[PDB]
């Protein structure tokens, strides 16, 4: 009874699947990208909500920062990966605005679907997107409002970094702004290259965020293994050799022929070890730092000559310490070091949060390294605050590289949509359809700000255009209160990051074009 | 390995031919004869035959022994059917006809394996058979004392 | 079947059946690669098992990275693979010709003829096609401007039409600035390096060379000017004796003396290096950079650092060939006769770190005869796309430098050649006339697929081109923008003789061998 | 690893097989036919051997007659069936010579293979076989040497039928010839149609064949149920009605309204039954034969009127008796039958082979039906002898249908092979090769007789030709002794089945042609 359809022409696969055609390949790639854009939409903006994400290692991450959420979502779709990977170049270049990619590039892909069904294929929609993108790069340099040139001090930096904090840590926009300004300014590179790697974070469980502070120096979580824990002169000698003597590299074997050679053998080891420690005691050594273990006799002599020992197993901790205190690490046993020692002002141990730590404090030579000490009741709080610290450190670098600030709060995005649309209306051809849609990709961004803020997006957008009658260009979204009641963004101080907006538009456009140029999908069998 | 065509003539039969088929047929006849070998003569023994239900019959007559053997060999059955005929024609020729027939095959067994076309075997069997039964008629004795006490004593 | 009697699990094809099996597979492959011919072709997404995405349409990768299991397709893949060793591009064309030589033949073999007949005609048709190919060679004196047209013709087919303006210059200049005086160009003198810096259209051409490793000591200079380059393969790490005997001593004091003694062979080798910096008139910066290809212990690195000498380690075998040439130095395997004469020269040496990966740049050489192309693609798949375009482009212009002539463009020869075969069709004086007809029509698969991929009507495009040629003398072909016949020399599309030679020979050998198989079988398992 | 070959063109079956071509279809059909011919070859000829066949019912059948072996062997190959069917038509036509069909048809197909592998296709081999066959039927009328015209009595028929008996029952060729001669003459149809169904066989277990005899009448294996088993006048009435009175055809019910009707009902029925039996007793009848049941009251009255009863449950057995005794079977209850009564000479019962039998013996009016009574020590022997009796009955009919005889013992076949070959030698064309092969098909027949006789066939066949140098035409094969030393067949008395040879060649040829005309075979899925 029941018939079956035969094969057709080329059933030579072993279980692979194939997709081709506008609806089966192109649209499915677009729709898969939309699903990711929706996933991160909830967390978008300072009024967004947190996710609780458990990754494939059963580790729990609680945050709203898409840069770390996307790294834990095990996306397998062969095309959706591309719009996710684009976000890495955004984070690497400027360190902020990663949300732009999924919103803007996602919108360009969705909006293309609205055209590909009724008219021209991707060979023309892409051209319109690329033309309009080039025009956006002519509009944006003319929307710059301020420059971070004047009053380069603690108070202007606290204000300039506000946007990088209040966008994720809503309630901490003041407290964290003060801490991050102290760390960025303390290593001010005399108007040179800002080194983001000279700011560390130390997480110590305890009370709430108000107990966080900045410490001009390094903090380690090791013990002393000795009784010289209070050092005031703090001449620091760092070594890479273990503090237990030295042996040969070929083989080593001790041969004894008679009794006098046996009985007097051990005495030679004590005489050598005493002189080796004395060599640096006579030079004023206060602290000896090693990566290796300490011998029982090494402790005997360390206490004899009142020298504090610190063991740092991490090679990077040893390298950073040498660069902090101004010391050279010696690979050999302790010589009478004369000039290779560093200097601190106060070196001590303290029990903080029921953890004993080693502090190398610099009061005079402050601008060498900064540590930001974060307190909190949960690990989740401290991990999320650290991300806010990194955004501030990166934002400072971006301002150093390019000091121009562009109005935020959706004001620039509406203005880009307005001018780009007007350009499209004057194009004597069919490309105007994608140029106008390129403009709408920008309108999608303040719409996301409206939805998560609890105000009706259609009313917000209508007002934002009504207040931009060719001469304003500055009113954006007020999302701190009920009722849109749109006002000037620059009086409030919402502006930043020219470079990020320039790069983000170029990168996000290219990601959308990359997906649209895919004609056929050839799947492999999973393993 | 050899008779392995794509399509068989019949279905799945067994087939044997020639000298090994006769040797097996004679051997099977020697085995079935064993049932009555010890039942001959006034000093013979009786047999106890049990069926699958546990029901036993005790006897020494071939008319009972040979019918309960449940022989399935195509050729050995012959040495039972001849007892059925003797039971009708003689009435007690039972055990003796099975043993004699088996011996007829044994005596020629060493010769039938080396040529000896079956036609001459049949010719010799028939020649000797006709001679033997003719001699019996020439040596059997009768009486002329019918309807007398002498005939009743003959029956005893 | 005899093989089934011997082995019940043996397979065999019948004489009327094996041909269909061979042709069907060829048609399946044709249905794949026909969609990538020319700049108007499609791009395929190849999804692998690790999750890697390759967005490519190269004929060679599509044939390799495909889940097609067929005994005939495995044979076409072999002759196709060879394309990329001797001519580079042209793989799509190779398969397209083979598919039509096998497909068209079926329309005459099935009509009562023996397969030998069509194959004898195919061999005869090849001879005529080869004679025509010789008559269309154009000598353009291999000017740089001709090479630009060659580079653009090839590059357009592997880029997104924006990158061509960047690679065209990088391909033409990189291939020329290698060797002079009509000496064969060795492509191993051109490097391709990958970085993830900016965008596809920021690929740079570096006059000097870049190493994938940097300084291994914090006191070494990050910027070195007026540098002397020493390229040695010596071993400056700690080594032991061959005989595993070790040391025999009594006292702890001797233990320390043994440490000083066993390392003396290291100081004897390193102290011979520090003399060189002092012999190159060290009254200024006069930087000293030593490559030291093999491993080196931190003892030796620190000994050299104290003297202000920059030293690298763990270089590749091919780094010591290109770098020694580029810097003008002498490759040393020992320290027996060290002198400044062994040192090279570089105006500037510097490092740059991207993503915590160090790249060392040795630049400002006089005539290094070796260049590095630096790809700055934003994504992994973009690094693959460009790298393939670079190495293909370099081959395309190399062939135009080695071959003193160029061949007219994509369809300019294929249509006229097909007409040359038909005009001589009756000259075979026998039954091979059908082989000429099948061959001449198979030659048209290139302008025919190009007409379709560009979106033009198949039949109208070819009728117009064939008429324009027949009534004129110009080698006109397919225009991918208008569909009208145009002359290859005016639109700027060229090919290489080596490509047309292989297409006429390799497709005939394979097609005629396939058509003469009539008993496909499987045995031995 | 290793790929597999795909489908080719017609893979639309559900597991069916298919064959086509000279090697896959034609030769395979011939090969199956060879195995058939070889299976029956061992039993061929008067010196053939017996088969023991166990059929699908687990019954043992032992014989050498291929006509009864083939119907028991479940031949399945579609090619072998074609020859088997022809052998059944030979049995239907003349009843003897069936071996011929498998031997000759097999030889035609084997020899056809020799031609197909070197030369002409079946399109000419078949035509050549027909050309030679047509000539064979012109040779046969010229080989007639005797006729069954003289001495048409019991003595001549005892010699004419021996050739049909010795071919299966070698050692009984004299004893059985005497018995069948007494039967064939007993139903002489006054020079009309010889009705082969008027000779029956009765098998009774007992002593050997020498005790068999012919009884002029019928023997049944039923009882009398009375003490009047010996009847001398044998005035016989036959009925089909049951012997218990009249019954209804629908239902019937007895209505009683008074005691007198109840009391007298049963007694009235007994009085009616008395009259029903008396009706025929008054006619002098001795025996009443029925196929139905007998009531207790019928036996009561049968003893009153001294009536012998016989019950014959088989309708065909009773109809045969009606024609034997000269009576009509009446479907109605027993009237005083006067003009439809039968008569025998002696009707009695006896115990023969421990079976109680009823004998209806005729001595004066003998030629109505004859029963040949066979004895034997085994059922297997008696079944085989019965088949030998059938051959004698059917052979007599064949001799009546065509009274001409040609020499046997291979003499006819050698003359056909020689004369047919001479014709082919004069044909100026390629048909001479198939004509000569048709002749060789006959040579295979006396070769089979030699092989089973223990004599070297290559020398025997050389002698059979050597003695036919244009002036003999009568010497055949002597299979009675080692070293045949061939002798005249007419002096030997070996000659029979002229008509059988005529039709056997036609049926054997048609079977061979039918096989050869099959070039392509389409099979159904096996089940």
């Amino acid at each position: 009874h029941v018939p079956k359809a035969p094969g057709f022409a080329q059933m030579l696969k072993e279980g692979a699947k194939h997709f081709s055609g506008l609806e089966e390949a192109v649209y499915r790639n677009i729709q898969a990208c939309k699903e990711l854009a929706q996933t991160t939409r909830t967390a978008y903006g300072p009024n967004g909500m947190n996710k609780m994400v458990i990754n494939h290692l059963e580790k729990l991450f609680v945050t709203n920062d898409a840069a770390t959420i996307l790294r834990e979502l095990e996306v397998q779709h062969p095309a959706a990966k591309m719009i996710v990977m684009a976000s890495h170049m955004q984070e690497q270049e400027v360190g902020d605005g990663t949300n732009f990619v999924l919103v803007f590039a996602g919108a360009l892909l969705e909006l293309a679907e609205e055209l590909l069904r009724i008219g021209l294929s991707v060979s023309e929609v892409i051209e319109g997107y690329e033309i309009a993108c080039r025009k956006a790069h002519e509009i944006l340099p003319n929307l710059v409002c301020c420059s971070a040139k004047n009053l380069r001090d603690i108070d202007e930096v606290s204000s300039l970094l506000r946007t990088s904090i209040m966008s994720k840590q809503y309630g901490n926009e003041v407290f964290l702004a003060k801490l991050i300004a102290q760390a960025c300014v303390s290593i001010f590179p005399d108007s040179g290259h800002f080194n983001v790697d000279n700011i560390r974070v130390c997480k110590i469980l305890g009370s709430g965020i108000s107990s966080s502070s900045v410490l001009h120096g390094m903090v380690f979580k090791k013990e002393t293994e000795g009784d010289v824990t209070s050092v005031k002169d703090a001449k620091i000698a760092v070594y890479s050799c273990p503090f237990d003597g030295m042996i040969t590299e070929t083989k080593g074997t001790v041969l004894i022929k008679t009794a006098e050679e046996l009985m007097n053998f051990s005495k030679g080891e004590e005489n050598l070890m005493d002189a080796q420690v004395k060599a640096i005691a006579d030079t004023g050594a206060n602290v000896v730092v090693t990566g290796g273990k300490v011998a029982d006799m090494a402790l005997h002599y360390a206490n004899k000559y009142n020298i504090m020992l610190v063991r740092l197993n991490s090679k990077w901790d040893l390298r950073r310490l040498c660069k902090t205190v101004g010391a050279t690490a010696l690979p050999r046993l302790t010589p009478p070091v004369l000039e290779e020692m560093g200097h601190c002002d106060s070196v001590y141990l303290s029990e903080v949060g029921d953890t004993q730590v080693v502090v190398f404090k610099h009061e005079k030579e402050d601008g060498a390294i900064s540590t930001i000490v974060l307190r909190g009741s949960t690990d989740n709080l401290m991990d999320d605050i650290e991300r806010a610290v990194d955004d501030g450190v990166n934002t400072f670098k971006v301002l150093t590289r390019d000091k121009r600030l562009v109005p935020g709060g959706g004001a620039t995005e509406i203005e880009l949509a307005k001018q780009i649309t007007s350009y499209g209306e004057t194009c004597p051809g069919l490309e105007q359809y994608a140029i106008k849609k390129f403009a709408e990709a920008f309108e999608a961004i303040p719409r996301a700000l409206a939805e998560n803020s609890g105000v009706k997006a259609n009313e917000v957008i209508s007002k934002l255009y009504a207040v931009h009658q060719e001469g304003n260009k500055n009113v954006g979204l007020d999302i701190e209160a009920e009722v849109p009641a749109v006002k000037d963004m620059l009086e409030a101080g919402i502006l930043d990051t020219y470079l990020g907006k320039y790069w983000a538009i170029k990168l996000a456009t290219n990601a959308a074009v990359t997906v649209l140029r895919v004609d056929q999908i050839i799947m492999a069998k999973p393993a | 390995m050899m008779p392995t065509p794509v399509i068989l003539l019949k279905e799945g039969t067994d087939s044997s031919q020639g000298i090994p088929q006769l040797v097996s047929n004679i051997s099977a006849c020697q085995v079935i004869a064993e049932a009555v070998r010890t039942t001959l003569g006034p000093r013979g023994m009786d047999k106890l035959i049990v069926d699958g239900r546990g029901k036993a019959t005790i006897s020494n007559d071939g008319a009972t022994i040979l019918k309960l053997l449940d022989v399935v060999h195509p050729a050995a059955k012959t040495l039972v059917d001849i007892a059925k005929s003797q039971d009708a024609e003689v009435g007690d020729g039972t055990t003796s006809v099975t043993l004699l027939a088996a011996e007829f095959l044994k005596q020629v067994k060493p010769y039938v394996e080396e040529g000896l076309h079956p036609q001459i075997i049949i010719r010799a069997f028939r020649t000797a058979t006709q001679l033997a039964v003719n001699k019996i008629k020439e040596i059997a004795v009768t009486v002329k004392k019918a309807d007398k006490v002498e005939q009743r004593k003959l029956l005893e | 079947a005899a093989v089934k009697t011997l082995n019940p699990k043996a397979e065999v094809a019948r004489a009327q059946a094996a041909l269909a099996v061979n042709i069907s597979a060829a048609r399946g492959l044709q249905d794949v690669l026909r969609t990538n011919l020319g700049p108007k072709g499609t791009m395929k997404m190849l999804v692998s098992g690790a999750g890697d995405i390759k967005l490519t349409k190269d004929g060679n990768v599509l044939l390799h990275e495909m889940q097609i299991q067929h005994p005939t397709a495995s044979l076409i893949a072999k002759v196709a693979t060879a394309q990329d060793d001797i001519t580079g591009d042209g793989t799509t064309s190779n398969v397209l010709i083979i598919g039509e030589l096998l497909k068209q033949a079926d329309l005459y073999i099935s009509e009562g003829l023996h397969p030998r007949i069509i194959t004898e005609g195919f061999e005869a048709a090849k001879e005529k096609a080869l004679q025509f190919l010789e008559e269309v060679k154009v000598s353009r004196e291999m000017d740089r401007e001709t090479l630009i047209d060659v580079a653009r013709t090839s590059l357009r087919t592997k880029v997104h039409a924006e990158l061509a303006d960047v690679l065209t210059e990088a391909v033409v200049d990189s291939i020329l600035a290698i060797k002079k005086q009509d000496e064969p160009i060795d492509l191993f003198m051109i490097e391709i390096m990958e970085m993830k810096h900016k965008s596809e259209t920021d690929t740079s051409l570096i006059r000097g060379l870049v190493l994938d490793h940097g300084a291994r000591h914090p006191d070494m200079k990050k910027r070195v000017e007026d540098a002397y380059i020493l390229t040695c393969n010596v071993s400056l790490e700690y080594e032991k004796t061959e005989v595993n005997s070790g040391f025999f001593y009594k006292s702890a004091e001797e233990r320390e003396k043994l440490v000083k003694a066993e390392r003396k062979f290291i100081e004897d080798r390193v102290k011979k290096i520090i003399e060189l910096k002092r012999k190159v008139c060290g009254d200024s910066d006069k930087g000293f950079v030593v490559i030291n290809q093999k491993g080196i212990d931190p003892f030796s690195l620190d000994a050299l650092s104290k003297e202000g000498i920059v030293a690298l380690r763990r270089a590749k075998r091919r780094n010591m060939e290109r770098l020694t040439l580029a810097c003008g130095g002498v490759a040393l395997n020992s320290f027996d006769d060290l002198s400044p004469d062994c040192l090279g020269h570089a105006g500037l040496v510097y490092e740059y770190t991207l993503g915590e990966e160090k790249f060392t740049f040795i630049e400002k050489c006089n005539n290094p005869r070796s260049v590095t192309l630096l790809i700055k693609g934003p994504n992994k798949h973009t690094l693959t796309q460009i790298k393939d375009a670079v190495r293909d482009g370099l081959r395309a212009v190399k062939n135009a430098i080695d071959d003193g002539c160029v061949v007219p463009g994509a369809g300019a020869v294929e249509v006229a050649m097909a007409e040359a075969l038909i005009k001589h069709k009756p000259s075979v004086k026998g039954r091979a006339q059908l082989g000429v007809q099948a061959f001449a029509d198979a030659l048209l698969i290139i302008p025919k697929v190009l007409a379709q991929n560009s979106g033009f009507d198949l039949q109208e495009t070819l009728v117009k081109i064939q008429a324009e040629h027949s009534e004129s003398g110009q080698l006109v072909g397919v225009d991918l923008n208008t569909g009208e016949p145009m002359v290859a020399a005016e639109v700027g599309v060229w090919d290489n003789y080596c490509v047309k030679k292989q297409l006429l020979h390799s497709c005939t050998v394979i097609a005629t061998n396939i058509l003469l198989v009539d008993e496909i079988m499987r045995a031995g398992m």
